[PDB]
């Protein structure tokens, strides 16, 4: 079925969105 | 970034009830966390990846779950030993 | 990298071996083919006045 | 022009249709209560022309995806009273509404839908209304149907239905 | 018809998560060391 | 010397073709489709070798069957039993040829998982070019159909689910070539129209599925078939969204900026058509070829004989190009100096060269600007000075006239002087002192923002190397359990 297919993409992309937010965040305290 | 380890450790621990309704998920976040410099944080990685998929038999959780269990410090090896058995 | 293939072509194909180190195109313009005699140019000159 | 089918021109133009249409109800659904402003039906003609479409040719999952995002339901209703395998396909659309949903108001209403539809069935099954009436709460309802069952004296379904009730549904319920 | 334009929202999105997967490798590298 | 042929180029090729396709069917499909670009090398370094690179690798070549793994395995395992075949036997194909072969190739010979990108590459490899380049015109006639054959499979390109599915291979490259050659067989001995129509509508179909090179290739040619012409030519690029940015291959760039350059320079358009194409000169390669270099010299030097200036006395000498430019040297040293009379001897004398070139009208009407360049150099040279003078050293008889040509030159921002025109002196104002005012901070800002731009992008690319090839260490594990016990046994002390 294309539909769960096309579901399934477009949360996949918002994850990304959350994990690179949280390891630029990570990056920024390590030097502190 | 919090400045209190019992508050990193309940912050990271949470992780495990919000996604338990997919469990193919916690791994690719927690696996990374999961080298933390301060226990705590791994402690706290250990006990979301064994709650957040507790019945079944997932592969990847064990794979991440058994090099733990030789950390040098002793209560993360509890913390280990416990998640390995839930699941 | 570099492959310079073209539709435009080569087109075409010396006693010139004089090669007075660089450039004189400005200075050979310059005095292109005319007031050759500067010897002259000056003598002629001081006797008109 | 939109009956040629077979150009670039026409498929991007009603690929675009068809986003500004669905793009335009999802943001004037929601209630913006006086608000509503509506959609010029034109919109609605040509994109229910490709509805159509679908429907010849006998392709009824992308229409059951494509109505409700545009949230529009009534095609939606139309699309399992259909010469498909209904009582099939219906448990697939449950079970897709059942992990893709977010807006609870929405979700209810596509929920509120599809309850009846279990109770029109040859033979109607209860078990699925039953526990769709506890992912949205109406406790009489239930009753009113368990005292039917009584009354119709199917008590051996009405025992099974209420051991399915123990052990799934809130303590307060 | 839905076969080509319901094909390619699919085929157009596709090209975002590659690229995303992309850059997440790096930037991990980068916090492990 | 006869068995170095076939033992020399038949291993190079068993080589340079086998790990090609070996490496583009596993990292550009196996891998995440956008590192085809090594293998984008890859195929210009093989499009230069064949080039310069038969018979008998064409019957190997198309012997490849990849109908399973085995059947590919059998396949690069059939590449030299041919190879033995060929030093026992014959070749079936005879001096290239094999005319009719690959026709009927390419539904024989078990294709069953034969990628769809590779299958495009070797046919475009093998039947184009060396057709193309063996035919010295000849095959062009039946490379016609073998390219309409290119052409199938390039309906299949537009529609076997490849203009999506696998476009990012099939459009990344291979497809980009294709239609360069393509175009160039009808070039070489045939008309160009329905050519330009097939364009529009690649062009057309671009656009929108993909935005990258789909844009630059077709751009060119078929601005280049618009001047093989003499058409309208301008109202295309205005809405044409210019070569796309933020990726070319700086070749594109150079005959873009070059064609513009030539659409502006014949239209009236002279002072910012020089900058444009000496931008476009500044971007060819080092490379020897002298083909189109040739041809920008020779269009700037023309374009800046107009305005009022010299060429510069270089770029004249040098040995790559001297032959070529010789007619042009010999016209601006008569331009200099400013006698009509040598203009004319050369120009009666090279005439011919000239229309030959493709550039003679422009250096058909250069007269006028000869005078203007005298008049402009005497502005240069002056502050103050009567007109009583400006045409009595310009040969000019009349002194009325003088005050119009003065007067235009200052219209189009040639000189700045102003004109009293009952004092009868011209002066020209001086502004300086260009440190106090804004503009060098303009200037400075862009190049800050470029910098800044080049970190980024450098830092941001090809940083990857961080690999999963080795991921992440550790240290032991009975170390510390010595050590306490080493500790403890202190303390018990």
């Amino acid at each position: 079925d294309l539909y769960s297919r096309y579901k399934k993409l477009q949360q996949e992309l918002e994850f990304l969105e959350v994990q690179e937010e949280y390891i630029k965040d990570e990056q920024k305290n390590l030097k502190k | 970034s919090d400045v209190n380890d019992d508050v990193r450790r309940a912050a990271v621990e949470s992780l495990g009830f919000i996604l338990f309704r997919t469990p193919e998920q916690c791994p690719s976040v927690v696996s990374l966390l999961s080298e933390s410099y301060n226990p705590h944080v791994r402690y706290g990685a250990a006990m979301a990846l064994g709650i957040c998929c507790a019945g079944t038999g997932n592969k990847e959780a064990i794979n991440l779950l058994e090099p733990m269990t030789n950390d040098p410090v002793n209560y993360v090896r509890q913390g280990a030993l416990i998640a390995s058995a839930l699941i | 990298m570099s492959e310079k293939k073209q539709p435009v072509d080569l087109g075409l194909l010396d006693a010139h071996v004089w090669e007075d180190n660089w450039d004189d195109d400005n200075v050979e313009d310059d005095f292109s083919n005319q007031l050759r005699a500067e010897l002259e140019k000056h003598g002629y000159k001081m006797e008109t006045s | 022009f939109n009956v040629n089918d077979n150009s670039e021109y026409v498929e991007t133009i009603i690929a675009k249709c068809i986003d500004h249409y669905t793009k335009q109800c999802v943001e004037n659904a929601d209630l913006p209560e006086g608000e509503k402003k509506p959609i010029d039906q034109r919109l609605e003609g040509i994109v229910n022309k490709m509805f159509q479409r679908c429907l010849d040719d006998h392709k009824y999952k992308q229409a059951i995806g494509i109505a409700l995002e545009t949230r529009r339901l009534d095609v939606f209703e139309k699309t399992i009273l259909e010469s498909n395998d209904v009582p099939g396909m219906l448990a697939y659309s449950l079970k897709l509404c059942m992990s893709l949903m977010q807006n609870k108001q929405f979700r209810n209403k596509v929920l509120r839908v599809l309850v009846k539809i279990y109770m029109n069935l040859e033979k109607p099954d209860f078990i699925n209304v039953c526990q769709c009436l506890i992912f949205l709460d109406d406790p009489q309802a239930v009753s009113d149907i368990l005292e039917k069952l009584v009354k119709e004296d199917n008590l051996l379904m009405a025992y099974q239905i209420c051991f399915d009730l123990y052990e799934s549904a809130s303590q307060q319920f | 018809g839905l076969r080509q334009y319901y094909l390619s929202k699919i085929e157009e999105l596709q090209l975002i998560v590659n690229d995303k997967s992309q850059n997440l490798r790096r930037l991990q590298a980068q916090r492990n060391e | 010397q006869e068995p170095p042929p076939p033992p020399a180029p038949q291993d190079v090729e068993m080589k340079e073709e086998a790990a090609t396709g070996g490496g583009s069917t596993g990292e550009a499909d196996g891998k995440t489709a956008a590192a085809a670009a090594e293998h984008s090398q890859r195929e210009l370094d093989t499009v230069t070798l064949e080039d310069i690179k038969v018979s008998g690798k064409e019957p190997r070549f198309v012997l490849r069957a990849l109908r399973m793994l085995p059947s590919t395995s059998r396949r690069l395992n059939h590449y030299v039993l041919y190879k033995a075949v060929q030093g026992f036997f014959t070749s079936n194909n005879a001096t290239r040829d094999f005319l009719l072969p690959f026709l009927e190739e390419p539904m024989d010979t078990e294709a069953d998982l034969q990628f769809r990108p590779r299958t495009g590459k070797a046919a475009s490899t093998p039947l184009l070019p060396e057709v193309e380049a063996y035919l010295q015109l000849l095959v062009v006639i039946f490379m016609m159909n073998s390219k309409r054959y290119k052409e199938a499979q390039k309906i299949s390109d537009d529609l076997m689910q490849k203009i999506s599915t696998q476009n990012r291979r099939a459009l990344d490259l291979v497809a980009a070539k294709c239609y360069y050659y393509h175009a160039r067989v009808y070039e070489f001995l045939d008309k160009l129209d329905v050519v330009r129509s097939f364009l529009h509508a690649r062009l057309r179909t671009a656009t929108l599925r993909h935005d990258a090179d789909g844009q630059a290739t077709l751009l060119n040619l078929l601005l280049r078939n618009y001047l093989h012409y003499s058409l309208y030519d301008q109202a295309e690029k205005l809405v044409s969204k210019s070569v796309f940015p933020e990726q070319a291959n700086n070749n594109e760039w150079a005959r873009y900026l070059y064609y513009t350059g030539r659409i502006k320079a014949i239209q009236l358009e002279y002072s910012e058509a020089r900058r444009t194409m000496t931008n476009a000169l500044r971007k060819a390669p080092q490379h020897t070829a002298v083909g189109f270099k040739q041809t920008v010299h020779k269009l700037l030097i023309v374009v800046e004989l107009l305005l009022g200036e010299i060429p510069d006395r270089l770029q004249f000498r040098q040995p790559s190009l001297k032959r070529s430019l010789m007619p042009y040297f010999l016209l601006t040293q008569a331009v200099r100096t400013g006698n009509l009379a040598k203009f004319n001897q050369v120009l009666d004398q090279f005439g011919e060269k000239f229309q030959a070139d493709g550039t003679y009208t422009l250096i058909i009407r250069l007269r006028h600007n000869v005078i203007k360049t005298g008049v402009r150099m005497i502005s240069l040279s002056y502050s103050r000075i009567s007109l009583a003078d400006i045409a009595q050293k310009l040969q000019l008889d009349s002194p009325e006239d003088a005050e119009f040509i003065v007067a235009k030159a200052i219209r189009d921002g040639v000189i700045e002087a102003s004109i009293n025109h009952e004092k009868g002196y011209v002066q020209s104002k001086e502004m300086i002192d260009i440190y106090s005012t804004r503009e060098p901070q303009l200037a400075f800002h862009q190049r800050i923002s470029f910098c800044l731009d080049i970190h980024n992008m450098s830092v941001k690319a090809m940083r990857f190397p961080p690999k999963s090839y080795n991921k992440d260490l550790e240290s032991a594990e009975e170390r510390r359990e010595r050590e306490q016990q080493d500790l403890e046994f202190a303390k018990e002390m």
